[PDB]
């Protein structure tokens, strides 16, 4: 599922700029 | 009513430009405040909950080590951010109450926003319903109408930068990438998930990047995850420029249509960048139930009120180890920060 893919991305925490 | 908006923004510009041309400086000092607790990590030092000794009012104090700012080549960004904060005035922008500096540090004392940032609430709750997302989105629409009218481009919209106050309303924070831009600008900056294609593609760009970012924010609020994500930024960028986006099946038709027009790779077609400007967004069917004036007056009942048991409550923030704030007996980087 798309949600599972999001968890798999490793980018579920706060995101830094740049 | 339309004439009322024009009059409001004309007066707002007059007020902004006066403060922009003659910024306030040195409006308090460190020993006017008791340190209570570290609220978070700032770019160049701690963000502290502090208590004004004379009034007992609580504030969030950003502490910036001048030597670190110089080392990371952020002098202009830091001066510009403070110059913006002391000149703007809008309900959904954080409010700079005092600023000053000493031998070691720069200090910005803001109104304390006790709900913390939207990001944590969104990840906890999972996703926001469309009414809930629309309540927040309407505040961003008005805030960008305001900022863009002053020729300010914001460039860092994301849930991480949206603080939730005691009434459940938004206060936008972190103006580290904000710039006065009448035409085009070129700096690669922002957060990968929220970058407009024309930033990724190393083009000159304009305020339409903020309207793209609004589309990303609305999508993330309503889905619980952003429209473009991947293991590494480069793969995110490939998706952003591709012209392709998929929507959860629970998105309303009106929501999908708004998002197709905000997440529009073709600048000549993107809402917020057309002849009618922000009104293409404000007049869209998804916002048909939105009372824009009631939102601005904070008269709409908020869908979510953060927990808050009186002044000084920090229950919506993480805990950090507390360290002494040391101020050198010698001035550092005085020339660089004369204007602060
Ligand atoms: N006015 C405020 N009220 C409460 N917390 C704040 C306030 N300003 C900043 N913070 C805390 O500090 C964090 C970082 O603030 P931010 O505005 O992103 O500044 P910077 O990243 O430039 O140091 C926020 O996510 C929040 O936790
Ligand atoms: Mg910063
Ligand atoms: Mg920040």
């Amino acid at each position: 599922t798309t949600y599972a893919d999001f968890i798999a991305s490793g980018r579920t925490g706060s995101r830094n700029a740049i | 009513e339309q004439e009322s908006v024009k009059e409001f923004l004309a007066k707002a510009k007059e007020e902004f430009l006066k403060k922009w041309e003659s910024p306030s400086q040195n409006t308090a000092q460190l020993d006017h405040f008791d340190r209570i607790k570290t609220l978070g990590t700032g770019s160049f030092g701690r963000v502290m909950l502090v208590k004004h000794k004379e009034t007992g009012n609580h504030y969030a104090m950003k502490i910036l080590d001048k030597q670190k700012v110089v080392k990371l080549k952020q002098i202009e960004h830091t001066l510009n951010e403070k110059r913006i904060l002391q000149a703007v005035n809008f309900p959904f922008l954080v409010k700079l109450e005092f600023s000053f500096k000493d031998n070691s540090n720069l200090y910005m004392v803001m109104e304390y926003v006790p709900g913390g940032e939207m990001f944590s609430h969104l990840r906890r709750i999972g996703r926001f319903s469309e009414p809930h997302a629309r309540f927040y989105a309407a505040q961003i629409v008005l805030t960008f109408e305001y900022l863009h009218s002053l020729d300010l481009i914001y460039r860092d919209l994301k849930p991480e930068n949206l603080l939730i106050d005691q009434q459940g309303y938004i206060q936008v924070t972190d103006f580290g990438f904000a710039k006065r831009v009448k035409g085009r600008t070129w700096t690669l900056c922002g957060t990968p998930e929220y970058l407009a294609p024309e930033i990724i593609l190393s083009k000159g760009y304009n305020k339409a990047v903020d309207w793209w970012a609004l589309g990303v924010l609305i999508y993330e609020m309503a889905a619980g995850y952003p429209p473009f994500f991947a293991d590494q930024p480069i793969q995110i960028y490939e998706k952003i420029v591709s012209g392709k986006v998929r929507f959860p099946s629970h998105f309303s038709s009106d929501l999908k249509d708004l998002l197709r027009n905000l997440l529009q790779v073709d600048l000549t077609k993107r809402f917020g960048n057309l002849k009618n400007g922000v009104n293409d967004i404000k007049n869209h069917k998804w916002f048909a139930t939105t009372d824009w004036i009631a939102i601005y007056q904070r008269k709409v009942e908020a869908p979510f009120i953060p927990k808050f048991k009186g002044p000084g409550d920090t229950s919506n923030f993480d805990d950090y180890e507390e360290e002494e704030i040391r101020v050198s007996i010698n001035e550092k980087c005085g020339k660089e920060f004369t204007e602060f």
